[PDB]
RNA sequence: CACCAGGAGUGGAGCCUGCGGCUUAAUUUGACUCAACACGGGAAACCUCACCCGGCCCGGACACGGACAGGAUUGACAGAUUGAUAGCUCUUUCUCGAUUCCGUGGGUGGUGGUGCAUGGCCGUUCUUAGUUGGUGGAGCGAUUUGUCUGGUUAAUUCCGAUAACGAACGAGACUCUGGCAUGCUAACUAGUUACGCGACCCCCGAGCGGUCGGCGUCCCCCAACUUCUUAGAGGGACAAGUGGCGUUCAGCCACCCGAGAUUGAGCAAUAACAGGUCUGUGAUGCCCUUAGAUGUCCGGGGCUGCACGCGCGCUACACUGACUGGCUCAGCGUGUGCCUACCCUACGCCGGCAGGCGCGGGUAACCCGUUGAACCCCAUUCGUGAUGGGGAUCGGGGAUUGCAAUUAUUCCCCAUGAACGAGGAAUUCCCAGUAAGUGCGGGUCAUAAGCUUGCGUUGAUUAAGUCCCUGCCCUUUGUACACACCGCCCG
RNA sequence: CAUUGGAGGGCAAGUCUGGUGCCAGCAGCCGCGGUAAUUCCAGCUCCAAUAGCGUAUAUUAAAGUUGCUGCAGUUAAAAAG
């Protein structure tokens, strides 16, 4: 088993989103921007060069 | 099983059942007393009887309990629909069942009390039921650090040859302390001399005798009767 | 894991179906007996179970590659109202003392 | 578990195994005479692993306070990164979502420590016949009788001494196996089948005719039986008779009735050892590991490295060697998905065997297989020549399971051709289908036996006495010994 | 607010708990402490007198272990060779 001192990282990656990160931006009221895409074509987001969400691994390219 | 197959296997898995059950109900239902079970398989059946000194606990609450643990063993182990049952019996000669004997002194023992006036009174409930011979050993340190171990024994007790398993009803069991294990084994004859329930072959294993032996005896000389 | 969940609600509908229950030791064998076609080859009774029988709502028993569940009284109301059904404390059992 | 009357052997040699010895990333621990060493299905590349390098997973509960709406918190191609097509973890992002983590309390588990903490548990005292109370009795207590001259047996089983009597357990009893069964019991799922050479077959032969001989050749089955056949009960065998001895006590040698007792295998004590079992266990008390694991999945290596020692060991040292070819001759048992992955066989088509091919019998008196089993058999040979032997080493390939054989794990060949001449140091084993020779089964498996433990054959030397050597039990009987001669012990 | 000696038997009370680990201490006798300590150091609890308690050393009884009442001499230490 795990003789060795080092097991490297069993932590999960720390995410910064308790505090303040992109969402959606603002304006006056009855119209209203994207920050990163939440429409279905969660966060619709252009990762590098795909658009690709969390868990449900839902299913898009360039939108 | 859903393979069908050979008598060989199928014997063996029937055997594999029984084993498979024993253990599970002894440290299942062990709640009250405990005796035993007896299984045998028939045409488009299968019967199982368990015979312990608390037709309830075998029998269950509103018919709950025995309807609730019966269907999911039943499918688990891939089984038809209606076929295995499981049918309680009261041991009528209680006081000889050795295991039975053996698991209400487990209970009264984890409770914390004294093993020799507790044993005294295993010995007087057999022979109040009617026995030939028992002994009983008990082992772990009743004190400290240095090994212990006692020894109660009185009748006739044999040991070699084949009889002892179905004339004595042996019995083993453990306990768990918060110092530690104690093991107890009683060996107890079985009660009646006839072949009753837990009676064994008729004969004793003894010398000859008379029941109304013949002579003859009397004057009978010659004369005759004319019927 | 625990708190991601789509196969781990069945237990309590089983557990109401029938209150003794049967399983087995192996994550590493997708086995999974009687009745195993609903899509939870015997995984998720190791998760929150476990912290129910802490609560001592049922009973369990290690033996023979076969562990053992048996359902009590006092625990219906709870193992009900995670999903607000009707109070039935009926498995299946047609009132036979057999 | 001994001697005597003999042999199969070690030990010496080739080679595989475990025990120490050196080392090694550790070459894993256990055990250390007899009752440590083919032992723990321990025959391990990888899970199987407890070991030596590196990583996933927390299934660390829960309560309390923390963090919890910029949500506490759980995913995942990218460029990295590695031993790796680890979204491990960064660049980053994204949403089960109150069923997390951070400190306390829980240590889940566990092949972490102990068998000398203990249980269930085995070896083993010693395998023998030895272990208790009742009354009564001798003893002021301990104790003792009960349990014992002798005939007497595998027996503490009898008679029998009679302060003992009435009692058991251990032996006899409790079962299996093999053996007298020409009488019993019946199987179209077994065989038979003697009967209807009937139908096929050869004239096979003298004869080349009547018939005698050989068909595992069939009869479709609503013919038939268990001689043989697998075996239920019925039933043998008890010194039973008698020739001898005693006291004709319990019995012993022999022969007629023949199976003459007892063929071997089993079953399983009291006190206990501190011998072994916590690394068969969630059998199990302490404490220990408790997020950089001894829990967990995995990859490579290790449990198999060699200057020695030892045992358990297969193959022999060649002429009764033995080489090729023929045919002379079974029962052990497993035999298709399992508690989750691979069940017992056969036919022809190819390469030589290994090895490729697909059709098919079978959940088993159906089927392999009338296991058309070897070594006994014989023809054959060169010729007492490390010799065609005893036949490794290593070379060159071929297939074969497997994620993967590299330090040959296995199979097969060409071919490599070696150490060896019945072995001095100690010792075992058996005096009867028994040793030994010995092919075959069955446990391990993806691979599979020089091991286990059974089947089975061709079957030997002398032995029927004795405690002289090592060893149980008995009696007398000395003892500073009370862990009992491996003990105290003395200057 | 009143204590002095104990908390193993002998010898009158706890098969007391944390320790400490044959370590200090207790034990006039035995032994107790060699991690699962009834002898140590503390907490409760109980034992013994009590304004007392022992400590220590002379004195006595128990004593028939001075034998006068009223010893023993096989083995125990003992009778001249």
């Amino acid at each position: 088993k795990s003789y060795t001192t080092p097991k490297k990282n069993k932590h999960k990656r720390k995410k910064v989103k308790l505090a303040v990160l992109k969402y959606y931006k603002v304006d006056e009221n009855g119209k209203i921007s994207r920050l990163r895409r939440e429409c279905p074509s969660v966060f619709m987001a252009s990762h590098f060069d795909r658009h690709y969400c969390g868990k449900c691994c839902l299913t898009y390219c360039f939108n | 099983m859903a393979v069908q197959i050979s008598k060989k296997r199928k014997f063996v898995a029937d055997g594999i059942f029984k084993a498979e059950l024993n253990e599970f109900l002894t440290r299942e239902l062990a709640e009250d007393g405990y005796s035993g079970v007896e299984v045998r398989v028939t045409p488009t059946r299968t019967e199982i009887i368990i015979l312990a000194t608390r037709t309830q606990n075998v029998l269950g609450e509103k018919g709950r309990r025995i309807r609730e643990l019966t269907a999911v063993v039943q499918k688990r182990f891939g089984f038809p629909e209606g076929s295995v049952e499981l049918y309680a019996e009261k041991v009528a000669t209680r006081g000889l069942c050795a295991i039975a004997q053996a698991e209400s002194l487990r209970y009264k023992l984890l409770g914390g009390l004294a093993v020799r006036r507790a044993c005294y009174g295993v010995l007087r409930f057999i022979m109040e039921s009617g026995a030939k011979g028992c002994e009983v050993v008990v082992s772990g340190k009743l004190r400290g650090q240095r090994a212990k171990s006692m020894k109660f024994v009185d009748g006739l007790m044999i040991h070699s040859g084949d009889p002892v398993n179905y004339y004595v009803d042996t019995a083993v069991r453990h306990v768990l302390l918060r110092q530690g294990v104690l093991g107890i084994k009683v060996k107890i004859m079985l009660p009646w001399d006839p072949s009753g329930k837990i009676g064994p072959k008729k004969p004793l294993p003894d010398h000859v005798s008379i029941v109304e032996p013949k002579d003859e005896i009397l004057p009978t000389t010659p004369i005759s009767e004319q019927k | 894991m625990l708190m991601p969940k789509k196969n781990r609600i069945a237990i309590y509908e089983l557990l109401f179906k029938e209150g003794v229950m049967v399983a087995k030791k192996d994550v590493h064998m997708p086995k999974h007996p009687e009745l195993a076609d609903k899509n939870v080859p015997n995984l998720h009774v190791m998760k929150a179970m476990q912290s129910l029988k802490s609560r001592g709502y049922v009973k369990e028993q290690f033996a023979w590659r076969h562990f053992y569940w048996y359902l009590t009284n006092e625990g219906i109301q709870y193992l009900r109202d995670y999903l607000h059904l009707p109070p039935e404390i009926v498995p299946a059992t047609l009132r036979r003392s057999r």
